[PDB]
Parts: structure tokens; C-alpha cells; sequence
RNA sequence: UAGCGGCGAGCGAACGGGGAGCAGCCCAGAGCCUGAAUCAGUGUGUGUGUUAGUGGAAGCGUCUGGAAAGGCGCGCGAUACAGGGUGACAGCCCCGUACACAAAAAUGCACAUGCUGUGAGCUCGAUGAGUAGGGCGGGACACGUGGUAUCCUGUCUGAAUAUGGGGGGACCAUCCUCCAAGGCUAAAUACUCCUGACUGACCGAUAGUGAACCAGUACCGUGAGGGAAAGGCGAAAAGAACCCCGGCGAGGGGAGUGAAAAAGAACCUGAAACCGUGUACGUACAAGCAGUGGGAGCACGCUUAGGCGUGUGACUGCGUACCUUUUGUAUAAUGGGUCAGCGACUUAUAUUCUGUAGCAAGGUUAACCGAAUAGGGGAGCCGAAGGGAAACCGAGUCUUAACU
């Protein structure tokens, strides 16, 4: 039983 | 494992005959000489503890 | 005959079981609230805190000192003068009835009533009160 | 003393399933809706005891309020024409008068327009 | 205040508080209660989540996965390892009060005589430890089910009633409750009351 | 508790008392006397235990039941109804148990004793030097250097020596007590890899050791390491001869064994989720937390020949799930696919208050002894007197020169 490759994650921001 | 007792509340309260506590008034340290004689005065005896306080001294102390 | 003994009224009181169900009355957190420190498991303030303001045992100056005489030293009641031994009572043989301890050095006679035999004291320090009435019941006494 | 809670939560779980005989889909197999099914039928039952009693009482009303203006008389002063003519007869029983014996509501329709006119 | 034998009716007398004090049942209940309480063994223990044998490593990572959180397989809301309030072996007997523990079987006494239950005797010895004629002896005084309790405990004695189930041979000194209330009747011999009247006073 | 402590958190004695167990000795040295107590090492004798074991009591008839130990009736043993098995629950069916016995050989232990080593007893001495102490820096004493006693130590120093020195909590004087700088020592004390017996208001296979089933096994990881799942037919296999269909299959139906095969090896009991077949009703013009109140019709079950009950239910008023979090949730805020099992305010020791029981100005024991949840044991704890920082005073005390 494996997990996942988790979403791939958007380009942070900032102030 | 019997209850410790806070030494800091020890050396200020002692156990009065109807189970109250007296304790040393505050502001009579250093800075004496700018206040009143009458204010000292009032400050040097001993002191009842108030209602509102005295459930936090039997917590701090349970056997004195 | 053995599956007949029952408690008195008021004996028992079942305990408090926290979190057995709404009708229960200590279900959902069972009795101490909803969301804090005090909610949590092993939560809660220590002795005295007042939340950071300075506490009563350290806002208030500390005063006097302990003196190691007053812990070898007792007072007689007049109740238990005539219950030790004969008629005559000195400093040894009164712990020997186990009414000052071993290790008391000084010991002081008190007017608390009831004295009835003629005792006499020897060693010992009445004050007034009881020296009138141990003198009341013919008793002497001495150092 | 380890207590095994088999047989008291499998007849706990029987008892509010056997409540819940006769509705659609899982609401009568599975525990889970089930039980928010009785729990919603007896706040249901709860609140539709006071309902029976002003259905009901609407429904006489409309069959009064037929019935009277069958004979020539509004309800208003058809209830108001039984009062003034110290009658106590209820809209429950003037309901079934009306459906069954149509000779006696004819003769309380004349009472109460003797007494109100 | 006499207590009349079975057969030679020789009138002994004893303290008036020992056998005719009121029957306090409170008393009584606890003093039973907390015998029961001193014969538990309290032998037991389960495993907590520090001593069940496995790893304290984490199963899956905090976050990431879709799975709930957890930091160790020996949690007790898992399989194979649980149970958060282990018990440890304990001592489950609770203290009695001298006047307490005598009042007790003192009001226990009292209400023996008041159900005659209690049957005084000058004598009780057998001649020959065989539990045939120890078995003959009681049931001509149409007793079944008795606390034998004497005051010199002989071994003539102890071994006849050692394989009757009913009947129970002890010494007089080692009196308890329990004994004085789950047996129908309780024979006394004449020495006997003597000694449990001055042990209780 | 006294104390220690950013006098914060917290740390935490000693004196003394009550108990278990109590055993004192040798060298730094010569002489007299030498084997005299003393232990140690090996043999013998006796007692006793272990490693194999032996004897070991007492009942039938009848009823039901597949089978009886179960019901009934009448007997017996019992220093033996502790326990287990035996076709359902056995004191007399068996293994056993109590009790009474048994060791060719190997040893444990206790003495007596043979031999060897070992060293007695007395007199006179000797009586522990780079040591105590001190300086610098630490450590341990409840003592965090603080007024800090005491001991140990890295380094530098450094006495006296029994007409002398240490300690008695900074330190000085007086008294008390002891003697360092050389060593041995049983008992009360801790633990259980393992063995024997016994017990459990411990579990009954998601519990109990991870592992009741050839479990640290299968499996994963290079490796250290991690780590499962998996119990039950039947009393006895008597576990299905033989026949038929079917691929000399799998599977099934007959027959037979069996109390039972809705006990057939996937095997006691077989719950729910889920998936079906049959029966009764409704449903293809009618919009939504799917229920509830009313309610026609249909199908049955009944006594009555009046009517109830069960199941479905057209139509109709009302009606936007549960939990949590919230000022506020149908909220398009969170959680849950469902079912079955497990899952969370307990335990130990203290202190406070209430109810309750005993005793009562007294109450109560701990350790421990103890044929022992009996009885001793009052060591000790609380209260009966408080005030003051304390000396001290005392039903009064403190403040102050004293208080109206």
C-alpha cells in the first residue's frame, strides 16, 4: 500500500 | 508522593487561630522616606489575607 | 443470610463517569467546558499563578525567622497533669505517657481546667492561671 | 474485568433497525441514517401531534362553511348565531352533522339565524 | 443474660454487650465487605502503550498522505496493542478500625442468639479422626451445615471435618465474619465462649 | 520539617525513636608457650533432601436421552468431594488426591570425626607522611561559595605524631568524644535467563507474550532493523463403499455412516454490511433530507356474521440529514462508503470538602512480631490554646513608654 505523488504545488508568493 | 509545599508561601503566611493567615505588608522596602508617616505607620503591623486570595494560599500551602 | 447486608443511606455515590452519552450529563468533554488549557489532557495552571501576573506569595515581602527553641518546647495542659503518673511531675516521665515527645527540652504548664488531684510540679514553668489552681487543689510546686 | 460489548450493542443497533422497518434505500439497512431516520421521525411525530389538532379543526371548518352556505349563511354569522343561541355544539360534531343528516344542520341553521336576526 | 445449653441446660452467663447489642447492619456491611476485599489476590496487568513489544517509529509521514495522523503502531486505537489504563497488580484490602472490626462481630453475635442460630455446648471432641463418626455425631443433633468453632483446636478434630464441605473446624482466636454469616448454624463449646468473650471485651 | 533555590520552578535533610538482623577480628613485632580456639582443603559415619518410582478407599437399579456422570430410589468410603478425563454435570469408571512407603548409583545441606595446612593464650611494644591541613579550579554532601562547616580530587605546597591531632556547621576559648592517613567480614537487603508446586473478583483468539495453529516464521529493507495473518467437523473418522451427470476433471445429485451431513473436511454456533429468487402491493404526467399526520384502494389472518390486525399504499397539509466549530450552518465550513470487532476522565501516593460507620477530649496505628485480612506494636500523626519575628507570655497575646 502506497501513497501519491502528492499535487504538484503552485509558485509561492509574497508581500 | 505527598504534596510539596511552596517555600515562597511559607516564609510569608502563618496559620492563624481560626485558620486565616497574616502576612507582611508590601511597599516598605527602600523608598521609604518619600512616603507619609501615617502611610508607614498603617504598613508596619501584620495583615489579614483577603477572601479573594485566600483559595491561592491553601493551594500554595496545604499542611502549614 | 449473607446476600441481605446493605450500606447505609448516603454511603455510596456511584462516582462521576465522564463521557457515557448525552443523557448522562458528562458526555463532550465531560464536565470541564469546550477549548483551552484547562480542556486539555494534563492541562492546567500551577499553584499560584495568577496568568504572569506576580503572584501572592511573591508580591508580598517575606517576614520573621524559625527558631529552633520553640521546636524543643511544649506546653502541659491541666487535663493531662493528673493522668501520667502518682503525684509528683518533673520534666522526664511525662514522655513516658507520651504527652510532649523525647526530644522536648522546655515545658510550660497552662490553665486549660480540670485539675483535681494535688500534684506537685517540679521543673516545669506555670504561667499564673494554672499556678493558682494546681495551689487550689493542695498541690506545691517548685522548680 | 474486560466487558466485551457484543450482544448489548448488536441489540441496541436491532432495536432502532426494527424502528426503522419500511424506509427507502439505506435508511432502513444501514445503522448510520437509520438512526438520524428515527431520530427525524420522532421529531416528525413530535410536531405533528399538534398539527392533527389544526388539520382537523381547518378541515370542520370547511365543512361547516359548505354546508351553511348551502342553506343561505356565511360561517361567521353561522358561529356567531349558534353562540347567541347558547349552543355549544364543537365543529366536530357540526362537520358530521352535516355530511350525514343534512335535516339537522338544516334546523341549526335556522337556530342560529332565529338568533341572529 | 444466659446462654442455655442443648442437653445438660447449665446456665452460663457472659457481658451483656458482647451477645445483645443492636444489629448495626452498616457496621456489619463494611467490616464484610472489606474481608472480601483482604482475600483478593489482585494479580493482574495489562500493557500499555510503552510496553507492548514494537517499534516507536512512525508508520507514515504528518502530512502528504491521506491517511489520518499517527506516530506509533502501539497506540491503543490500533490492533495488535493498545489499552491506555493498564492495570498493575495492586492491593485491594482496606483498613479496619480495631472498635470497628469488634463491634462488628459483636453485633454479629447479637443477632445470632436473636435467630437462634447459635447452639452452646459443653463439649465437642471426637474419639478417632474418622469423618464417618464425625458425620454420625452431627446429624443426631440434626445439624447439616455448622461453623465448627472450639477453643483448643485438636488435630482428632481437624482431620474428621477436613473432607465434609458443610462444616469447618477453626480455632477460637481465629474467629472472622464471613464464616459467622454464610453458615447456617454455629455450635460453641463451653470453653470457647469464655475466650471470645474476653478477645472481644 | 530545618534548610537549599533567577529564595522562581523546584530540590530536600539530619538528630532521635520504633522494628528485622546483630560478629567481631588480623598486620604494621619480638620473646615465652609452639599445633590450644580458629577456618580452609580432602576422606569416613549419621541424619536429611533431590535425580526413577510403589501401594492407595468406596454403587447399583430404573427413567429419559444417540450416549449418561443428568432426574428418582435405596447403600458405602472419606486423614481421600484438590483437579482432570470418561458419548450431557461422577466422591465410589479411570488417572489421580490425602496418607503410608521406596534409591543400585550420583550429589546438595547439617553436624560428629580421621589427616594436612593454618594460626592459639600471655607479657612488653608498635600504633599507618609527602598524610592531615592550606592556595588556585571543580565535584558530592538537601547545602547552586553564600557567613559555609565535611569529604574527594587536577596542580603548587605542606606539619605534629599520641605529654599529639580530628570533629562537635564561618571562626576563637573551655569541655565532650574519637583516632585517620593499613586491611577482612556472615545476617537482615535487590533481582529472576531457568526449574518444581500452587493461586488469581486476569484474557478468551482484533483479547492475552509479536507469536495458543513447525513465529521472530512468511514478507520488507544492502544493512542495522522492522514484522504479520492464520484456533475449533464429529463422542468415536465411523471422514462418505457404490451408482449417475460431468472433460477417467472441478462440482453436484442419489445411497450409506453418523443423534445431527439446515455437522462433508472452505467442516460448532453463522449476526450485519452486500448480493439474489419467489410471493403481496405500489410505481412509466409526475419534481426536492424521501419522513410524519390524514388517508382511498388491493392482498391476506381472524373470530364474528360487527369489526380489528398485518403488508403495500394513490392523493394530501407540514417538512432543507447527524456531529464539530461557531454571534450565526441545509449551508457550497469540517468529519464519515457501509457493516462487525477494538477505541479514549483510569491507577498509585498525599491534601481538602461532603455523605456515611465506629469511638469521643480523645481518635488512630506504620514498620514489624505473629498457627498471620485474629491478636499485639501508641514508634509515631491530628485535635484538645493561642499571640508574637522570636525570646517569651498565656485565655490571653502582640504594638507602644503605656494605651480611652
Amino acid at each position: 500500500p502506497r501513497p501519491r505523488p502528492r499535487p504538484r504545488p503552485r509558485p509561492r508568493p509574497r508581500p | 508522593p505527598k504534596i510539596k509545599t511552596v517555600r515562597g508561601a511559607a516564609k510569608r503566611f502563618k496559620k492563624t487561630g481560626k485558620g486565616g493567615f497574616k502576612h507582611k505588608h508590601a511597599n516598605l522596602r527602600h523608598i521609604l522616606t518619600k512616603k507619609a508617616t501615617k502611610r508607614k505607620r498603617h504598613l508596619r503591623p501584620k495583615a489579614m489575607v483577603s477572601k479573594g486570595d485566600l483559595g491561592l494560599v491553601i493551594a500554595c500551602l496545604p499542611y502549614a | 443470610r449473607l446476600n441481605t447486608l446493605s450500606p447505609a443511606e448516603g454511603s455510596k455515590k456511584a462516582g462521576k463517569r465522564l463521557g457515557r452519552g448525552i443523557g448522562s450529563g458528562l458526555g463532550k468533554t465531560g464536565g470541564r467546558g469546550h477549548k483551552g488549557q484547562k480542556s486539555r489532557s494534563g492541562g492546567g495552571v500551577r499553584r499560584g499563578f495568577e496568568g504572569g501576573q506576580m503572584p501572592l506569595y511573591r508580591r508580598l515581602p517575606k517576614f520573621g525567622f524559625t527558631s529552633r527553641k520553640a521546636a524543643i518546647t511544649a506546653e502541659i495542659r491541666l487535663s493531662d497533669l493528673a493522668k501520667v503518673e502518682g503525684g509528683v511531675v518533673d520534666l522526664n516521665t511525662l514522655k513516658a505517657a507520651n504527652i510532649i515527645g523525647i526530644q522536648i527540652e522546655f515545658a510550660k504548664v497552662i490553665l486549660a481546667g480540670e485539675v483535681t488531684t494535688p500534684v506537685t510540679v517540679r521543673g516545669l514553668r506555670v504561667t499564673k492561671g494554672a499556678r493558682a489552681a494546681i495551689e487550689a487543689a493542695g498541690g506545691k510546686i517548685e522548680e | 474485568a474486560r466487558v466485551k460489548r457484543g450482544v448489548i450493542a448488536r441489540a441496541r443497533h436491532k432495536k432502532i433497525l426494527k424502528q426503522a422497518k419500511g424506509y427507502y434505500g439505506a435508511r432502513s439497512r444501514v445503522y448510520r441514517v437509520a438512526f438520524q431516520a428515527v431520530i427525524k421521525a420522532g421529531q416528525y411525530a413530535y410536531r405533528d401531534r399538534r398539527q392533527r389538532k389544526r388539520q382537523f379543526r381547518q378541515l370542520w371548518i370547511a365543512r361547516i362553511n359548505a354546508a351553511a352556505r348551502q342553506n343561505g349563511i356565511s360561517y361567521s354569522k353561522f358561529i356567531n348565531g349558534l353562540k347567541k343561541a347558547s349552543v355549544e355544539i364543537d365543529r366536530k360534531i357540526l362537520a358530521d352533522i352535516a355530511v350525514f343528516d343534512k335535516v339537522a344542520f338544516t334546523a341549526l341553521v335556522e337556530k342560529a339565524k332565529a338568533a341572529l336576526a | 443474660m444466659e446462654l442455655v445449653l442443648k442437653d445438660a441446660q447449665s446456665a452460663l452467663t457472659v457481658s451483656e454487650t458482647t451477645f445483645g447489642r443492636d444489629f448495626n447492619e452498616a457496621l456489619v456491611h463494611q467490616v464484610v465487605v472489606a474481608y472480601a476485599a483482604g482475600a483478593r489476590q489482585g494479580t493482574r496487568a495489562q500493557k500499555t502503550r510503552a510496553e507492548v513489544t514494537g517499534s516507536g517509529k512512525k508508520p507514515w509521514r504528518q502530512k502528504g498522505t491521506g491517511r489520518a495522523r499517527s506516530g506509533s503502531i502501539k497506540s491503543p486505537i490500533w490492533r495488535s496493542g493498545g489499552v491506555t489504563f493498564a492495570a498493575r497488580p495492586q492491593d485491594h484490602s482496606q483498613k479496619v478500625n480495631k472498635k470497628m472490626y469488634r463491634g462488628a462481630l459483636k453485633s454479629i453475635l447479637s443477632e445470632l442468639v436473636r435467630q437462634d442460630r447459635l447452639i452452646v455446648v459443653e463439649k465437642f471432641s471426637v474419639e478417632a479422626p474418622k469423618t464417618k463418626l464425625l458425620a454420625q455425631k452431627l446429624k443426631d443433633m440434626a445439624l447439616e451445615d455448622v461453623l465448627i468453632i472450639t477453643g483448643e483446636l485438636d488435630e482428632n478434630l481437624f482431620l474428621a471435618a477436613r473432607n465434609l464441605h458443610k462444616v469447618d473446624v477453626r480455632d477460637a482466636t481465629g474467629i472472622d465474619p464471613v464464616s459467622l454469616i454464610a453458615f447456617d448454624k454455629v455450635v460453641m463449646t463451653a470453653d470457647a465462649v469464655k475466650q471470645v468473650e474476653e478477645m472481644l471485651a
